[PDB]
């Protein structure tokens, strides 16, 4: 027997201000160039816009006198703000200075009544390679190496000659008078290594 | 929109002696307009820095370019009221709701105040032409009752939040 | 943790502010040797250039194993990042004497720098002696005794704030350490 | 095919021949009496380390006194060097009988042998006694009669393949005569 909806709209319309959710303010302009027939005065209700560019300057201002300010440094103790959940990889080059960070340092610039600090990339080179132009862009950008292995007489036998000899290496059918695929002959030839430890057990027996 | 000029202005300056004072009062506010609000929003920021903090309601771009907006409304309204002699616009469009308002949102009441003083004591100087760093050019003459009631229209807003 | 300025920076907000105008002179109330601060960060910053070129090719004089064939600091790049490092490191320090606090410089700069170091097998020992001969720069150029270049200020103490930046360049020694 | 088998053990920059398929079917058909000749030369690499550390320590046991102060296989370095050459003279006998020829031998193991010996003081005598131990060896396998080790062939004869590989083994004692 109640619309508790209905009776809230209504209690609710009968109290509220139009004018409270719309930003409509008036706006005044006189023009007077001292003449009494220049002199014009008009007034009209005009929304008010919110410059989020503007408000970029003051926050950037104000926030580096807040830092530089040591007394409000003690009576205004700010909060922590917990950084973003940005996952880890272990490495400590991603985890301690990922690229958004990344080689940023602080200009400072002193002049005459203004004191500025600008955030900027610092770059450094040596000839015309730059410091991070390992870290060029995309835009602007092959075999295999590979893996290396580990005298009087000389009239009778040089340098290059001495202890080489022949290799070889034998896998016969694996089936009597039966063609076979896995069998192979390998032909070779390499340096006789000195063989001293054999050499100082046979010494020994 | 309304327009007043020529003959129809000389009639609304015979209601009144001071309506060139009051004219001119009114131009050396909504000439400095822009000054103003971004001085005294600057100002309520130098007093009391946590409102640039985490938590803050001055922290984020959005939320500080409502509060710049905010002493705009407000001083648009005020500007008016000396223009028209009367605060019943003033209260019954701009103030009639928004204490309200502000404690649902969780706007600071008290710092608000201070944006609202600053703009008071900017308002008075400039009107009595006593500001140290600009000056402007008027007939010779003292303005001491109108600036003396702008400075009753600031309080109406701190009331209005107290 | 940062301060007010640093906060707005790594969230991509501003890159850069200036305090000036009115709104420095008020800032001057609130600090003292207010004058004397500003001064010292102008003898760092207007030397910017030439105290890290001194540092690294000092780091060669002290020890010439780093451009050895072999080295660390053979190929054009690593060389560049190395002065590009002593670049950064000398910056930071410049504004923690500004603004006299080593937060922003311990939480974005020294932080986690010695295990990536360790990862690049950079030498730590030999990159102390370069923030080690960059503090002997700093305090030479503050109390003005550098010999080389003189500036010209207004006569007054300034042994505080000489004793203040020997303890920034330590910290990093301790943290790269 | 035979020739460039030559070319890879005398070049230096000779790509190491791998046989396989029907190389190995043609490689069978260039070599004369190809499966047997395999068999001979196949059950002397199978044996080579054991035939190599038996002639030495059977020319050794012969004639003690190689070991003694101012024998030639006293130290270290000496005995090292007397294995080492018994395997290189081995490989090079192997090679003569997988060609069936001696140039191989002759050319490249055997050509400034005794001129080399003579200037070191290596006695040539008890040289060729280590030489006869592995031509005793090397006859034993290829005819399957050695006494601790039986390989697996199918029945024949190989007396002739053991003959000339006697034949090159006397080779290295006229060679060093
Ligand atoms: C923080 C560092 C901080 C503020 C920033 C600033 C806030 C503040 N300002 C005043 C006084 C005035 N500011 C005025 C505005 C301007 N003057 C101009 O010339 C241009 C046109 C305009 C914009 C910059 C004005 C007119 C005044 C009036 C008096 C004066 O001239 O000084 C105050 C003091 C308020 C008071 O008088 O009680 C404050 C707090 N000052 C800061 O410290
Ligand atoms: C190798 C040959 C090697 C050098 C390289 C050099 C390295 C080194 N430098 C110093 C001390 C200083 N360097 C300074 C920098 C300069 N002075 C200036 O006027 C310009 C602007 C600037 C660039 C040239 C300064 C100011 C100092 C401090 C000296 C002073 O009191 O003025 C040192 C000594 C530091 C130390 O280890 O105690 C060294 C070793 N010397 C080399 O041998
Ligand atoms: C002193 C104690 C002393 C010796 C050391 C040893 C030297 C020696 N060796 C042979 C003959 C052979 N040795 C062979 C080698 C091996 N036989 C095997 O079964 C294994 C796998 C391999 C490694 C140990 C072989 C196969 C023979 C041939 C045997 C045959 O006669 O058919 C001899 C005897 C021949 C000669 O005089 O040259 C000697 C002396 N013997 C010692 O007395
Ligand atoms: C003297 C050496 C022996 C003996 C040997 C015999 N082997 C005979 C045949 C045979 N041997 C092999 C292995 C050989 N051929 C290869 O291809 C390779 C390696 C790549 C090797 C090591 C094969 C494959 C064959 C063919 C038969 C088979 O196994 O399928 C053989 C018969 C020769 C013929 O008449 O064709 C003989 C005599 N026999 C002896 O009794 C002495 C001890
Ligand atoms: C207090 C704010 C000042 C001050 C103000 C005075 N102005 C006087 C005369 C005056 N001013 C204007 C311009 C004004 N009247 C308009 O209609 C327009 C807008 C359309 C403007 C903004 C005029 C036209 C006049 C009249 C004289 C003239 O023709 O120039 C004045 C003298 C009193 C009076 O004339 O009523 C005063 C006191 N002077 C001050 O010293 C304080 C700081
Ligand atoms: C130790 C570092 C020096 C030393 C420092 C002093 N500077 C003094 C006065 C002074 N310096 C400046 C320039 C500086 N302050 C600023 O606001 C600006 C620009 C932003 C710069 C970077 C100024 C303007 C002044 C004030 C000039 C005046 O006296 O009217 C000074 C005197 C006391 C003081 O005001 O702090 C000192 C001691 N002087 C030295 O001899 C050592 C080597
Ligand atoms: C700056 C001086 C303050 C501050 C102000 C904020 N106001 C926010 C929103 C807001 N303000 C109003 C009242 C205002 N709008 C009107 O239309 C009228 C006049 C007719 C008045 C004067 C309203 C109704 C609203 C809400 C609607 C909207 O967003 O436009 C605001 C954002 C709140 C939020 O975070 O959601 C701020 C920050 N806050 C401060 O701390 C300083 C003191
Ligand atoms: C010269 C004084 C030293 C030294 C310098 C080198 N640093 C190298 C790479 C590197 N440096 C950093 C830390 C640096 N990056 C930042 O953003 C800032 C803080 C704002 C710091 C201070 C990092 C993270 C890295 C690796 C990532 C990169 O630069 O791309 C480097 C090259 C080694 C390499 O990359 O493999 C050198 C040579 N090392 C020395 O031995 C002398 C003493
Ligand atoms: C073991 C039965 C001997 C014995 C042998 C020693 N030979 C020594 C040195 C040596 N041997 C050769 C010939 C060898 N090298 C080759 O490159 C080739 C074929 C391609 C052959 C057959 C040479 C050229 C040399 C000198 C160079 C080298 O050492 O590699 C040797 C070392 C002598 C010494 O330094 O004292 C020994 C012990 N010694 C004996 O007494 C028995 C009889």
């Amino acid at each position: 027997v109640v619309l508790p909806v209905a009776r809230a709209g209504l209690a609710a319309t009968a109290k509220k201000n139009q004018y409270m959710g719309t930003s409509v303010a008036p706006e005044i302009v006189l023009t007077d160039k001292g003449s009494d027939m220049s002199r014009k005065v008009k007034t009209e209700d005009k929304k008010v816009a919110a410059d989020q560019a503007a408000a970029m300057g003051i926050l950037a201002n104000m926030s580096l006198y807040a830092s530089l300010n040591p007394v409000k440094r003690m009576t205004y103790k700010a909060k922590e703000q917990a950084p973003a959940y940005v996952k880890k990889t272990g490495n400590p080059v991603e985890d301690f200075y990922p690229s958004s960070w990344r080689n940023m340092a602080p200009v400072i610039s002193l002049s005459a009544n203004r004191v500025a600090v600008a955030f900027e990339k610092i770059d450094a080179a040596s000839n015309g390679v730059k410091a991070n132009s390992n870290n060029k862009p995309f835009w602007k950008s092959n075999y295999v190496a590979p893996e290396a292995p580990a005298a009087a007489y000389q009239r009778y036998f040089p340098a290059r000659i001495r202890n080489k000899a022949p290799a070889m290496e034998f896998r016969r059918p694996s089936f009597a008078n039966t063609e076979d695929p896995s069998a192979y002959f390998m032909l070779q030839k390499e340096t006789v290594p000195l063989r001293m430890a054999l050499a100082e057990k046979l010494l020994t027996k | 929109a309304a327009y007043v000029g020529g003959s129809d202005l000389q009639a609304l300056k015979s209601f009144i002696a001071d309506g060139n004072k009051r004219l001119d009062a009114v131009n050396s506010i909504v000439s400095n307009a822009s000054c103003m609000v971004s001085d005294a929003v600057s100002g309520m920021i130098c007093e009391n820095p946590g409102l640039i903090s985490p938590g803050g309601n001055c922290y984020t771009n959005r939320r500080m370019a409502a509060c710049l907006r905010d002493g705009e409304i407000i001083l648009r309204y005020v500007s008016y009221a000396l223009l028209a002699g009367d605060a019943s616009v003033l209260e019954d469009r701009c103030l009639n709701g928004l204490k309200e308002t502000y404690i649902a949102l969780g706007v600071p009441t008290n710092s608000s105040i201070r944006a609202v003083s600053i703009m008071k004591a900017q308002a008075v100087a400039f009107i009595t032409n006593t500001a140290t760093e600009r000056k402007m050019s008027f007939a010779a003459g003292d303005c001491t009752s109108l600036a003396s009631e702008v400075a009753s229209y600031f309080d109406r807003v701190g009331a209005a939040i107290s």
